[PDB]
C-alpha cells in the first residue's frame, strides 16, 4: 500500500468504445453461407427454430397470478414463455435478478412484475396504496424510450393510483407524489449525486436497469457508478434495496450477474435468440469499395435490389442516421424505381389502400411526406410534427405505407414493427468523438429487433449494409458473441470524485471498497489480460488489491492536480473542495473544471469568458475542417463578441458556434450543425457552472455576465432584443420594429393601451402588446436600514411584485437572485437566492439578512434582483447611507479590580456559609465585586458577565440578604428558557429548602396550580409568560406586590424571539414598584453588554450598582478560534469539517472532555461515527474512553439504540432529542465521570444540559428549518450558550471553543464573540396581547395612558440611542411622540376591529368581553377574534375541537410531510370527520393529534412530545369558548366544551366509559363489566375486599393504584335552595344558592397520568333550562373542602318555567350532578 | 496577363481590435501616476478618490476620448482643498481629439449640495501642453454655465502612457476663457492659442475616502456607435449608478441584431 505506480490511464481505455470485439473468432449458426459479389460480400444466417421447450413449460394464464397484480396484466390472458418462467422468482422473492433474452421477447412485463410485487407491499386497507413507503426507479437508456414508458407503466399502473413521470424535476415536488420515477442513467447520476438530506433515494425499494448491456458502450460507467453507489450504500445503511438487470444475450452476463449482485442459481435467467418471438433470417452485407462515391452509389445499388426484392410482397422499414438522410434516401430510391418503372410492385392496383394512401395525403400538410406519400414510401424523424409522425404510423400500422424511411428514434420512442428491416450504412457523425464513428450496440440491436412483426409474419428478414471490415463485429453483436465488458477506466476519475464530494470515499481504502463494487472489478477477476492484468501478476494479489489501490492512487493525482481533491498521499486521505463538488454536481470533467480556475478572474472580459468557454475539455476532439473555414470565417467577420484566436483553432470555431446559436443562425456544413447542436446543448450546466463558481467567490461584474450568458443560451437572444420576444406565442413580427423603434423598454409601463399602437404603428395591437408588457416579471424594492453598531448594518428588504401572475407564462413558481453589491459594483457583500411561488404572487415579501460597514461611511451600496430565467428583468435599488445615523460606540467597561478573593467566611453565617464551603475556597474575582452591592445593599443592581462567570451566585447573594431581612420574603428569578429553570430549580431545591429549610417552587404553566406556590415558596422559579399570566392581575393578586426581590436571568434575550415577554414584565415590575410604597429590589444578570447602561436605567440601577464586565474578563480564560469553510453547499461543507473535528480534538483537547454541538440529531450520531473511525484509522482505537472495559456494562445494555451502545464503548456519547431522558441521563453522568472523552449534542439541547466540557467544537452555525424549507442561522443567543459549555473551572487552567463557519459568517461571529452583545427592543412588533391585558386591568384607559405605558419600557429608551433601528429620523421629542402615538393609534385600532376594546371619542378606551377573556388566559387577540366567527348556538365536540386546533398558538412548530399518509389514514380513524380536509396545515394537523390522544393512539416516539405542546395550552383555549358560549346565553355547546375540558385531561370520549381513567385498567374492561352491568365508578369504590378485587385481580399494588384514585376521586355533596321562592317579581332581585362539601380532605392535585401538568379540579356551576337552549347564570369555583356559590339572574317576565342546574368538571369524567329547579314566578 | 478574380476581401472591423484592446484596461489601474513637480503651491488643492478614477479608466477606450463631469466639496474646515465626490458620465461620443457632451449639466437631487469642480477626460497621447480645444470646450462651458467659475474648475486628463496613466490637471486663465469662447476653430492649432491660456494644479489621489457615479436615468453614457441619436440639445436625467464599460452589449446594439439578422 506504500511501494506503488502510476499508471497511464488512457493506455488502459478501449478505444473503440461499444465497437470494441473481445472474441478473437466468431462462429455462425448452422445453415450460413458467404457470397462474394462484385465489390460487397453478402452473409446469409438462417432464422433460427424455437427448439419446441421440453421439460415444464406451461404458459401461466393471469388467473393464477396474486390477484393485486391481476390488474397490471388487464387485457392479457397468459403470460409468455419468458414471463411465466420468471414470475415467480419477479412476485414471490425479493431477489435480485438477471435477465438476458432478445429484444422483443417480453422483458418490459417481467420488470413489471417486480415492480408490482414493491406496489402490493404497501397496500392499505382503504384500496388505495401508501405512496409514502417507496418509490420506484427504471433507468432506461434513450430519452424517446423513457417517454414511450411513462405512458404505458402510467396505463397499466392507473388502476392502482399509482403516478409515472419522466424529468420534471431537474429544472427545479419533483420526485414526491411520483412513485415511478423513469429516467437515463445519467440523470438519475446527477441527482443523487447531490445528495443532501434528501427525500428521494431513501425512499427507493426497487431499481430496474433496463438495457444494461449498455456497460459495454462509452456511456457503460455511468450505470457502474448508480449501482455502485446503490450497493454499497445498502451495506452501509442495512436497507435492501432490489436490482433487476434486463440484458441482451451477449457473453459475460454472469459477470453482470455478479455485478448485481445477483445470485446465479435464482436471479440468473439466460435465453438464446431461439426465444425470439418471430425467427429473424440475417442478411450482412460488406462493401469492400472504399472510394467515397462509388461506394456510396454502390450501397444505393444494394438497396434498391433489396426494396424490389419485397416490393408488393411486404413492408420495408429502411434505418438511417440522420434528418436529412431520411428523405433525400426515400427520395434516392423512389425515382430510381421510376426510371425503371418499377412501381406497379408497391401500388398501381385501384387497390382500397391507393385512394386512403392518397386521401390523407392532402390532410398532410408535411411538403416532403406529401410528395412520397402518395407513391407508398414515407419518412419519420423527430424534426416532423407530432401529428405527422403519428400520421405516418398509422399508415404503417394499418399495412398501408410500403416503404418507410427512418431513424434510430422511432425504433425507440414506437412500438412499429415491419416484417423487413435495413439498416443502410452503419456510420454515423459523432460530435463528442469529433469524427465519424461506427453505430452503437444498443441502436443495432433495437432497429433489427423491428424486424417481424409479433402476429402477422412467419419470419423476420433483417438487412445490415456496413464497411466488409465490420462484418465480424456486427455478427458478433446480433448472434449472441459480443461480449459485454467495462468502458470505466476513463472515466474514473471524474467517478471516484463524485463519490469524494457525497462522503462515500474519504480515504484510498473506501475507494478501494468502492472499485470492488464496479463491474470493471469482476471483469478484472476473471479476464486480467484483457485489462492489462497479468496472470503473473493476478496471483501476486488474487483479490487485485495492489491493482486497484494503483488505479485510485493514479486518479486521486489527476484530481488533485486538478485542484478537485486534496490527495495526502501518506495517509490515502481525500480532502473534498468545492471545485470539486461543481464539477460533480454539475457533471463536468475534471480537466474542465481546472481550465476555469485557471482562467476566471473578475476582471474577465465578454471575449475572454466566450474564450474560456470554448476551452472546456468536454469539445477537445473538435477541429476545425477545411470544408468548413469559409462558411466559420464569415461569421467571425460580424460576430458582436470578438474572437482573439485564429480560425485555425478550435476554440474559436467552438465561440463562434456558440454565438451564432444565441443569434439563431443557420448553418450550412452537416458536421458544423452537429457540433453546434454539442456546444451548445452542454453550454448549458457548462456556463451554469462558471457562474456558480464566480457567484461563491463574489466577483459582482463576471456573475453579472454568467448569469446573463446562461440565459441568452437558454432562451437564443441577446440582450439587445427586446425582452418581448421572451414571450413565445406573441408574434414575431410585431417585435421587428418596437427594436427599431430605438427606445427604451421601462417606458412602455408608463403609457396606455392604445398609445403603444401609435408609437409602434399598429393599434390593431392595442391591449394585446400592453398585457404582455405587465406579465412580463417586475419587483419593486425597499429598504428599512437598521444599524447594529458602527460596523455591522441590519437590512429589511421588502419585495413588492408589481406584475399580474399567469401559469402558462410563469408556472408554479418564478426564482430571481438577490445581490447586495458595494460602492463600485465590484464585491458581492451577501447574495441568497429567492423563490416567489405563485400561491404568494400579490403578497409582500421580508429578507433579513446582514452587511458590514466602516467609518468613512461608503456613498451607497446597491441591492439588485436580477431574474433566474428572464433576460433583461432586473431591479436595482440605490442604498444610500448619507442620512444613516449610526449608533454611538460603546463605554468602556468597568474595570476589574484587582482585589483579594473574597471567602466564604464573608458570608458571616453557619447555615449560608455551608451552603459553598464545600464547593470552594473563595469567590471569583467577579463574585467579589458585587459583593458587597448585593449582599451589603438594597440598591438594584446589573451584573454583565459573559456566560460561565458565576451570575447565578450573585442571585444568591441577594436571596439570602432576603432571608435575613425577613423571615417569610419572597423572591421571584425569571430565566428565558424553560431548560434553565429546570436547572436551576434542581440547584436550588437543595441549597435554601433541602439545606436552609425554605420554600422553593416552579412554575408549572397550569394558572391555579401556580397561584399557590407564590404564597407557599420563598423562591419562585418561572419562564416570562409563565409570570406574565400572574403578574397581569398584580392590582387584584397581593402575592404580586408583595414580592421583595424580584431578579431576571439572561436579560440580554430581550432582543431575541421571546424577547418582548420578558421586556413587559420587568416594566411591570418597575411600575408595580412606583404605585406601592416600598421598592422591589431587582437584580439583573447578562452576558456582555454593549449597552449595559441603557438596561441599567431601564431596570433604575445607578451607575456604581451597574457592572458591566466585557469577554476578557472571564474568570476562566477562553480560547475562541473560528474556522471559516468556502463550501457553499451545507452537506458538503458539513464533511468538510469531519476530519477537522477530530484534528481539533487532537490538538486543543486531546486529554480533556470535548463537547462537539452539531445541526441535527441525525448528525449526533454520523459524527459520533466519524469520530470513532477517524481515531481507528489513527490506530487510536479507544482513546477517548478513560475508563474502562468492563465498569460500563453497568451502564451500557440500558438504552434501546444499538448505535449508541457501540460509540460508548470506543468512548464517544451523543445525546439529542428522540433519546429518553433516562438515556441522556446515563450519557451525561459517564461524561461528567470522565468515562467517555466526547459527546456529540444537537443544538436543540443546548441550553438543558447539565455538563461541562474543555473543549466545545461547533459544527456549522446554520440548521434546516422544515416549514420554509430553507436553512437558519443559529441565534447569536445559543452561540454564547455553546461557548459557555467550555468553561471548567476548578478542572482546567482555560476554556477552548473552535467554530466552524461558513467563510460569510466569519467576521460576524468575530464582531459579536470578542466585543460585547449590543441588544434592542422588539415590543413594536408584539404591542397588542399587551396593550389589551392593560385595558383590561385599568392600567390604560385613554390613548395618553398608553404613551405613559410605554415611557417604562426598554423600546423607549432605545429609541434615542438607536433611532434608524426603530425607523425615527431624528430623536427630537416631537419625534418621539409622533412615533409613540402612530404606534398607539394602531394598535388600539385593530384591537377595537377585533371586538377586544372600545373607543370612544377618538380618546377613551375600554374593554370588551372578548378582551377580557384573551387577558384571563393568555390567549393571542387575534385567536379570540376567529373563536367568535366560529362559535355559535349549536356547537358541540367536533366543532370545538375543530376550531380549537386552528389557532394561533399551535401555528409555527413544524409540518413534517415523511407523515402525510398516517395523517390521512388517521384521519381514517378519528371518530369525527372532517370535511374537505386537505393535509398541508399545522392546524389540521393538531386537529388529528387532539382526537388521537382522547383516542389513546400511540403514534410516534416524538410527535408524542409535540402533542406535550399541544396539551399544555389546550384547556386554556377549552376555557375561553366556554366563556364565549355562555356570555352569549347558549347552553348546549357550552356544556360540551366544559366536557372536552376533563376529556383532553383524562384522555377519553363522551362515547366511552367513566372507568377508563382508573390506573392499569386493561383494555377490554368496557365490555368486561357488561356481563355485570357495573360501570360507575360509584361501585368500584363499595364492594366487599375479598371480591372487591371486583372482576379482576391485579398485583398487590395495581390495586392499591386503583385505590388511591377512589381516594380522590371527586366525591362532592351539593345542597341547592332558591332564596325566597314566594317572592319573586317579574324582574328583580333573584338569588339561587348552591353549596359543595368535599367527603374528603385533600390529597393533591388531579389524578390525570395522560396529562403533562399537574392540574388542579374546577368546578363550574351552571343554570338554564335545555328547552331554551339558554344559559342564565354561571360561576367558577375551586372547592377545597367546603365552598357556596351564589348565582345572580333575571326574572323572564311571568309563567312557569323550570330551570336545571348543572354542576360540572373540567377534570373528572362521571362526576356531572343534575337537579332541576322548583321555581314558581308572579 | 494577371488572371485576376484572384483573392476575396474579407472585412475586418476596426472596433473588434479595440474592444479586445479595451478588455486589458484594468492592468493600467495598478500603475496610475500624477505629474508631480508643478509650480506648486496655490489655488485649490483637489483631491480624486481613486476607486472612481480606475473605475473611469475601465470604461474607456485607448483612442475615442471620454469625459465625465466632476462633483464635490471642500473638508469642513479646510476651504483651500476640493475633495472630487462624484463623477456623471452623460450621453456623449468622441474621438482622439475631443469629446462632445450635451448643452445641458448634470441637474439631481444628490448634487445640489455639491459644488463642480470641472470635468475629467482621457486622450490617447500624453502631451506638455492642455488641449486647445480643451480650452475651447471648458469655457464654452463657462460662457453658458455661470457656476463653472474659472477659479474653481479645472480641466483633469487622463493620458494613456504604455502601460499605466498619468493624470494632470488644468485650470483656465481669464486670457484663457476669453480666446475660448470666441475660438471656432476646431484644428489642432488654431490662431490665437497659447500657453497663457492655462495653469497647472495640484492633484493628489486619496485611499481615504470613495466618490461614486451618476448615470444616465434611461439611456447609457456610450453614445460612440449611436451617434445619430446624439444631438448637442438633448435632455438627459440622472440615477445613482455605476457606468458600464465601454464596449458593452447595450451601447452597441446594431452589432448585436445585424449579425442574427440572417
Ligand atoms: C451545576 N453545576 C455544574 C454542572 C456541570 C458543570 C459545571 C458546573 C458548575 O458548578 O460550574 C458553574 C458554577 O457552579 C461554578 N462556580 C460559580 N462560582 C464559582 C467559584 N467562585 N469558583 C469555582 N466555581 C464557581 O462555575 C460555573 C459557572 O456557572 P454559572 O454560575 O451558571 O455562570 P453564568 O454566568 O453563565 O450563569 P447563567 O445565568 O448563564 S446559568
Ligand atoms: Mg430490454
Ligand atoms: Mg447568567
Amino acid at each position: 500500500l506504500a511501494p506503488r505506480q502510476v499508471l497511464d490511464l488512457e493506455d488502459l481505455v478501449f478505444t473503440q468504445g461499444s465497437h470494441f470485439m473481445a472474441n478473437k473468432r466468431c462462429q455462425l449458426p448452422d445453415g450460413s453461407f458467404r457470397r462474394q459479389r462484385k465489390g460487397y460480400e453478402e452473409v446469409h444466417v438462417p432464422a433460427l427454430k424455437p427448439k419446441p421447450f421440453g421439460s415444464e413449460e406451461q404458459l401461466l394464464p393471469v388467473e393464477k397470478l396474486p390477484k393485486y397484480a391481476q390488474a397490471g396484466f388487464e387485457g392479457f390472458k397468459t403470460l409468455n414463455r419468458i414471463q411465466s418462467k420468471l414470475y415467480r422468482a419477479a412476485l414471490e422473492t425479493d431477489e435480485n435478478l438477471l435477465l438476458c433474452a432478445p429484444t422483443g421477447a417480453g422483458k418490459t412485463n417481467v420488470a413489471l412484475m417486480c415492480m408490482l410485487r414493491e406496489i402490493g407491499k404497501h397496500i392499505n386497507m382503504d384500496g388505495t396504496i401508501n405512496v409514502d413507503d417507496f418509490k420506484i426507479i427504471y433507468i432506461a437508456p434513450m430519452r424517446s424510450l423513457v417517454q414511450e414508458m411513462v405512458g404505458s407503466f402510467g396505463k397499466r399502473l392507473a388502476t392502482y393510483g399509482i403516478t409515472v413521470a419522466e424529468l420534471t424535476g431537474d429544472h427545479q415536488e419533483e420526485i414526491s407524489a411520483t412513485q415511478i420515477i423513469v429516467c437515463t442513467p445519467e440523470k438519475w447520476d446527477i441527482i443523487t449525486r447531490k445528495g443532501g438530506e434528501r427525500t428521494y433515494t431513501q425512499l427507493v425499494r426497487l431499481i430496474i436497469l433496463d438495457e444494461i448491456h449498455l456497460l459495454h458502450d462509452d456511456r457503460g460507467p455511468v450505470l457502474e457508478a448508480l449501482v455502485a453507489r446503490a450497493i454499497r450504500n445498502i451495506e452501509m445503511t442495512q436497507e435492501d434495496v432490489r436490482l433487476i438487470g434486463l440484458s441482451a444475450t451477449l457473453p459475460n452476463y454472469e459477470d453482470v450477474a455478479t455485478f448485481l449482485r445477483v445470485d446465479p442459481a435464482k436471479g440468473l435467467f439466460y435465453f438464446d435468440n431461439s426465444f425470439r418471438p418471430v425467427p429473424l433470417e440475417q442478411t450482412y452485407v460488406g462493401i469492400t469499395e472504399k472510394k467515397a462515391i462509388k461506394r456510396f452509389q454502390i450501397m444505393n445499388e444494394i438497396v434498391y435490389e433489396k426494396i424490389m426484392e419485397h416490393a408488393g410482397k411486404n413492408q420495408v422499414l429502411v434505418f438511417v442516421h440522420s434528418r436529412k438522410e431520411t428523405g433525400k434516401t426515400a427520395r434516392a430510391i423512389r425515382d430510381m424505381c421510376l426510371e425503371k418503372d418499377t412501381l406497379g410492385l408497391f401500388l398501381r392496383e385501384g387497390s382500397a389502400s391507393t385512394e386512403v394512401l392518397r386521401t390523407e395525403a392532402e390532410q398532410c400538410k408535411n411538403l416532403e411526406l406529401k410528395d412520397l406519400l402518395p407513391y407508398g414510401f414515407a419518412i419519420h424523424h423527430a424534426g416532423m410534427t407530432r401529428v405527422d409522425r403519428t400520421l405516418v404510423e398509422d399508415l404503417f400500422a394499418d399495412k398501408h405505407i410500403q416503404v418507410l424511411v427512418s431513424t434510430a428514434t422511432l425504433a425507440w420512442g414506437v412500438n412499429l414493427p415491419a416484417h423487413t428491416v435495413i439498416i443502410k450504412g452503419t456510420q454515423v457523425y459523432s460530435p463528442e468523438k469529433g469524427r465519424w464513428t461506427e453505430l452503437g450496440a444498443l441502436d443495432i440491436l433495437q432497429m433489427l429487433g423491428r424486424a417481424g412483426r409479433p402476429q402477422y409474419d412467419t419470419k423476420g428478414e433483417g438487412i445490415l449494409i456496413t464497411s466488409h471490415g465490420e462484418l465480424q463485429y456486427y455478427l458478433s453483436l446480433l448472434n449472441q458473441q459480443l461480449p459485454i465488458e467495462s468502458q470505466m477506466v476513463s472515466k474514473l476519475p471524474d467517478m471516484l470524485n463524485a463519490e469524494i464530494v457525497l462522503g462515500n470515499v474519504q480515504n484510498a481504502k473506501d475507494a478501494v471498497n468502492w472499485l470492488g463494487y464496479a463491474y470493471l472489478y469482476i471483469r478484472m477477476l476473471r479476464s486480467p489480460t484483457l485489462y492489462g492484468i497479468s496472470h503473473d501478476d493476478l496471483k501476486g494479489d488474487p483479490l487485485l488489491d495492489q491493482r486497484r489501490l494503483d488505479l485510485v492512487h493514479t486518479a486521486a493525482l489527476m484530481l488533485d492536480k486538478n485542484n478537485l481533491v486534496k490527495y495526502d498521499k501518506k495517509t490515502g486521505n481525500f480532502q473534498v473542495t468545492e471545485l470539486g463538488r461543481i464539477a460533480s454536481h454539475y457533471y463536468i470533467t475534471n480537466d474542465t473544471v481546472q481550465t476555469y480556475n485557471q482562467l476566471l478572474k473578475p476582471t474577465l472580459s465578454e471575449i475572454e469568458l466566450f474564450r474560456v468557454f470554448s476551452l472546456s475539455s468536454e469539445f477537445k476532439n473538435i477541429t476545425v475542417r477545411e470544408e468548413e473555414k469559409l462558411e466559420l470565417q464569415k461569421l467571425l467577420e460580424r460576430v458582436p463578441i470578438p474572437v482573439k484566436e485564429s480560425i485555425e483553432e478550435p476554440s474559436a470555431k467552438i465561440n463562434v458556434l456558440l454565438q451564432a446559436f444565441i443569434s439563431q443562425l443557420k448553418l450550412e456544413g452537416f458536421a458544423l450543425m452537429a457540433d453546434m447542436v454539442y456546444v451548445t446543448q452542454s453550454a448549458g450546466r457548462l456556463m451554469r457552472a462558471i457562474f456558480e463558481i464566480v457567484l461563491n467567490r463574489g466577483w459582482a461584474q463576471l456573475t453579472d455576465k454568467t448569469l446573463n450568458l446562461c440565459k441568452m443560451i437558454d432562451k437564443r437572444m441577446w440582450q439587445s432584443m427586446c425582452p418581448l420576444r421572451q414571450f413565445r406565442k406573441l408574434p414575431e413580427e410585431v417585435v421587428k420594429k418596437i427594436e427599431k423603434k430605438n427606445f427604451p423598454f421601462e417606458r412602455l409601463y408608463d403609457l396606455n393601451h392604445n398609445e403603444i399602437g401609435e408609437l409602434i404603428r399598429m393599434p390593431k395591437m392595442g391591449k394585446t402588446i400592453h398585457k404582455y408588457v405587465h406579465l412580463f416579471p417586475k419587483l419593486e424594492l425597499s429598504v428599512h436600514l437598521q444599524p447594529i453598531t458602527r460596523s455591522t448594518l441590519k437590512v429589511e428588504l421588502t419585495i413588492t411584485p408589481d406584475f399580474q401572475w399567469d401559469e402558462k407564462v410563469h408556472g408554479s413558481s418564478e426564482a430571481f437572485w438577490i445581490l447586495v453589491e458595494d460602492v463600485d459594483s465590484e464585491v458581492i457583500l451577501h447574495h441568497e437566492y429567492f423563490l416567489l411561488k405563485a400561491k404568494y404572487a400579490q403578497d409582500e415579501h421580508l429578507i433579513t439578512f446582514f452587511v458590514p460597514v466602516f467609518e468613512p461611511l461608503p456613498p451607497q451600496y446597491f441591492i439588485r434582483v436580477v431574474s433566474d430565467r428572464w433576460l433583461s428583468c432586473e431591479t436595482q435599488l440605490p442604498v444610500s447611507f448619507r442620512h444613516l445615523i449610526l449608533p454611538e460606540k460603546y463605554p468602556p467597561p468597568t474595570e476589574l479590580l484587582d482585589l483579594q478573593p473574597l471567602p466564604v467566611s464573608a458570608l458571616r453565617n453557619s447555615a449560608f456559609e455551608s451552603l459553598y464551603q464545600d464547593k470552594f475556597p473563595f469567590f471569583n474575582p467577579i463574585q467579589t465585586q458585587v459583593f458587597n452591592t448585593v449582599y451589603n445593599s438594597d440598591d438594584n443592581v446589573f451584573v454583565g458577565a459573559p456566560t460561565g462567570s458565576g451570575k447565578t451566585i450573585c442571585a444568591e447573594f441577594a436571596i439570602l440578604r432576603m432571608l435575613l431581612q425577613s423571615s417569610e420574603g419572597r423572591c421571584v428569578y425569571i430565566t428565558p428558557m424553560e431548560a434553565l429553570a429546570e436547572q436551576v430549580y434542581m440547584d436550588w431545591y437543595e441549597k435554601f429548602q433541602d439545606r436552609l429549610n425554605k420554600k422553593v417552587v416552579l412554575l408549572t404553566g397550569e394558572t391555579s396550580t401556580d397561584l399557590k406556590l407564590l404564597g407557599k415558596g420563598n423562591i419562585i422559579i418561572s419562564t416570562p409568560e409563565k409570570w406574565d399570566i400572574l403578574s397581569r392581575r398584580w392590582k387584584q393578586r397581593k402575592n404580586v406586590q408583595n414580592i421583595n426581590l424580584f431578579v431576571v436571568d439572561e436579560v440580554h434575550l430581550i432582543g431575541g424571539e421571546n424577547g418582548p415577554v420578558l421586556e413587559v414584565i420587568c416594566s411591570r415590575m418597575r411600575y408595580i414598584s412606583s404605585q406601592i410604597e416600598r421598592p422591589i429590589r431587582i437584580v439583573a444578570l447578562s452576558s456582555s453588554l454593549s449597552n449595559a447602561k441603557d438596561v441599567a436605567h431601564w431596570l433604575g440601577c445607578s451607575a456604581t450598582s451597574t457592572f458591566n464586565f466585557h469577554p476578557n474578563v472571564r474568570p476562566v480564560p477562553l480560547e475562541l478560534h473560528i474556522q471559516g469553510f468556502n463550501i457553499s453547499h451545507t452537506q458538503t461543507r458539513l464533511l468538510s469539517m469531519a476530519k477537522p473535528v477530530y484534528h481539533a480534538i487532537t490538538k486543543h483537547s486531546p486529554k480533556k472532555p470535548v463537547i462537539v454541538f452539531v445541526p441535527s440529531r441525525k448528525q449526533t450520531r454520523l459524527t459520533a461515527i466519524d469520530i470513532l473511525t477517524t481515531c481507528a484509522a489513527d490506530i487510536q482505537r479507544q482513546r477517548f474512553l478513560h475508563c474502562t472495559e468492563k465498569d460500563l456494562i453497568p451502564y451500557l445494555e440500558k438504552l434501546s439504540d444499538s448505535t449508541l451502545k457501540e460509540t460508548l464503548l470506543n468512548g464517544v456519547g451523543y445525546l439529542h432529542e428522540g433519546l429518553s431522558p433516562m438515556e441522556r441521563r446515563l450519557v451525561e453522568q459517564l461524561f461528567s465521570s470522565g468515562a467517555i472523552q466526547v459527546v456529540v449534542a444537537s443544538r436543540s439541547l443546548c441550553w438543558g444540559m447539565n455538563v461541562a466540557a474543555h473543549l466545545v467544537i461547533i459544527m456549522d452555525t446554520q440548521y434546516y428549518n422544515g416549514k420554509i424549507h430553507a436553512y437558519v442561522d443559529y441565534p447569536i443567543y445559543d452561540v454564547l450558550q455553546m461557548v459557555g459549555h467550555a468553561n471548567r473551572p476548578l478542572q482546567d487552567d482555560e476554556g477552548r471553543c473552535v467554530i466552524m463557519c461558513q467563510g460569510s459568517k466569519k467576521d460576524f461571529f468575530k464582531k459579536f464573540l470578542y466585543e460585547p452583545l449590543p441588544v434592542e427592543s422588539h415590543l413594536d412588533h408584539c404591542m397588542h396581547d399587551h396593550f389589551n391585558a392593560e385595558i383590561v386591568t385599568k392600567t390604560i384607559e385613554n390613548k395618553q395612558d398608553a404613551v405613559d405605558y410605554l415611557t417604562w419600557t426598554f423600546l423607549y429608551r432605545r429609541m434615542t440611542q438607536n433611532p434608524n433601528y426603530y425607523n425615527l429620523q431624528g430623536i427630537s421629542h416631537r419625534h418621539l411622540s409622533d412615533h409613540l402615538s402612530e404606534l398607539v393609534e394602531q394598535t388600539l385600532s385593530d384591537l377595537e376591529q377585533s371586538k377586544c376594546i372600545s373607543i370612544e371619542d377618538e380618546m377613551d378606551v375600554a374593554p370588551l368581553n372578548l378582551g377580557m377573556i384573551a387577558a384571563y388566559y393568555y390567549i393571542n387577540y387575534t385567536t379570540i377574534e376567529l373563536f367568535s366567527m366560529s362559535l355559535n348556538a349549536k356547537t358541540k365536540v367536533r366543532g370545538l375541537i375543530e376550531i380549537i386546533s386552528n389557532a394561533a398558538e399551535y401555528e409555527n412548530i413544524p409540518i413534517r410531510h415523511h407523515e402525510d399518509n398516517l395523517l390521512r389514514q388517521l384521519a381514517q380513524k378519528v371518530p369525527h370527520k372532517l370535511n374537505n380536509p386537505k393535509f398541508n396545515d399545522p392546524h389540521v394537523k393538531t386537529n388529528l393529534l387532539l382526537q388521537a390522544h382522547l383516542s389513546r393512539m400511540q403514534l410516534s416516539a416524538e410527535l408524542q412530545s409535540d402533542t406535550e405542546e399541544i396539551l399544555s395550552k389546550a384547556i386554556r383555549l377549552i376555557q375561553a369558548c366556554v366563556d364565549v358560549l355562555s356570555s352569549n346565553g347558549w347552553l348546549s355547546p357550552a356544556l360540551a366544551a366544559m366536557e372536552l375540558a376533563q376529556m383532553v385531561t383524562q384522555a377519553m370520549w363522551s362515547k366511552d366509559s367513566y372507568l377508563k381513567q382508573l390506573p392499569h385498567f386493561t383494555s377490554e374492561h368496557i365490555k368486561r363489566c357488561t356481563d355485570k352491568g357495573v360501570e360507575s365508578v360509584f361501585d368500584i369504590m363499595e364492594m366487599e375486599d375479598e371480591e372487591r378485587n371486583a372482576l379482576l385481580q391485579l398485583t398487590d399494588s395495581q390495586i392499591a393504584d386503583v385505590a388511591r384514585f377512589c381516594n380522590r376521586y371527586p366525591n362532592i355533596e351539593l345542597s341547592y335552595e332558591v332564596v325566597d321562592k314566594d317572592s319573586i317579581r317579574s324582574g328583580g332581585p333573584v338569588v339561587v344558592l348552591v353549596q359543595l362539601e368535599r367527603e374528603e380532605e385533600v390529597t393533591g392535585p388531579v389524578i390525570a397520568p395522560l396529562f403533562p401538568q399537574k392540574r388542579e379540579e374546577g368546578w363550574w356551576v351552571v343554570i338554564g333550562d335545555a328547552k331554551s337552549n339558554s344559559l342564565i347564570s354561571i360561576k367558577r369555583l375551586t372547592l377545597q373542602q367546603k365552598a357556596k356559590v351564589k348565582l345572580d339572574f333575571v326574572a323572564p317576565a311571568t309563567g312557569a318555567h323550570n330551570y336545571t342546574l348543572y354542576f360540572m368538571s373540567d377534570a373528572y369524567m362521571g362526576c356531572d350532578q343534575e337537579y332541576k329547579f322548583s321555581v314558581d314566578v308572579k | 496577363p494577371l488572371g485576376s478574380m484572384t483573392q476575396t476581401f474579407s472585412s475586418k472591423t476596426e472596433w473588434r481590435v479595440r474592444a479586445i484592446s479595451a478588455a486589458n484596461l484594468h492592468l493600467r489601474t495598478n500603475h496610475i501616476y500624477v505629474s508631480s513637480d508643478d509650480i506648486k503651491e496655490t489655488g485649490y488643492t483637489y483631491i480624486l478618490p481613486k476607486n472612481v478614477l480606475k473605475k473611469f479608466i475601465c470604461i474607456s477606450d485607448l483612442r475615442a476620448q471620454i469625459a465625465g463631469y466632476l462633483y464635490g466639496v471642500s473638508p469642513p474646515d479646510n476651504p483651500q482643498v476640493k475633495e472630487i465626490r462624484c463623477i456623471v458620465m452623460v450621453p456623449q461620443w468622441g474621438t482622439h481629439q475631443t469629446v462632445h457632451l450635451p448643452g445641458q449639466l448634470p441637474q439631481h437631487e444628490y448634487l445640489k449640495e455639491m459644488e463642480p469642480l470641472g470635468w475629467i477626460h482621457t486622450q490617447p497621447n500624453e502631451s506638455p501642453q492642455l488641449s486647445p480645444q480643451d480650452v475651447t470646450t471648458h469655457a464654452k462651458i463657462m460662457a453658458d454655465n455661470p457656476s463653472w467659475d474659472g477659479e474653481k474648475t479645472i480641466i483633469i486628463t487622463c493620458s494613456f502612457t504604455p502601460g499605466s496613466c498619468t493624470l494632470t490637471a488644468y485650470k483656465l486663465t481669464p486670457s484663457g476663457y476669453e480666446w475660448g469662447r470666441q475660438n471656432t476653430d476646431k484644428g489642432n492649432n488654431p490662431k490665437g492659442y497659447l500657453p497663457s491660456h492655462y495653469e497647472r494644479v495640484q492633484m493628489l489621489l486619496s485611499d481615504r475616502f470613495l466618490g461614486f457615479f451618476m448615470v444616465p436615468a434611461q439611456s447609457s453614457w456610450n453614445y460612440n456607435f449611436m451617434g445619430v441619436r446624439h444631438d448637442p440639445n438633448m435632455k438627459y436625467e440622472l440615477q445613482l449608478a455605476n457606468p458600464k464599460e465601454f464596449y458593452h452589449e447595450v451601447h452597441r446594439p446594431s452589432h448585436f441584431l445585424n449579425f442574427a439578422l440572417l
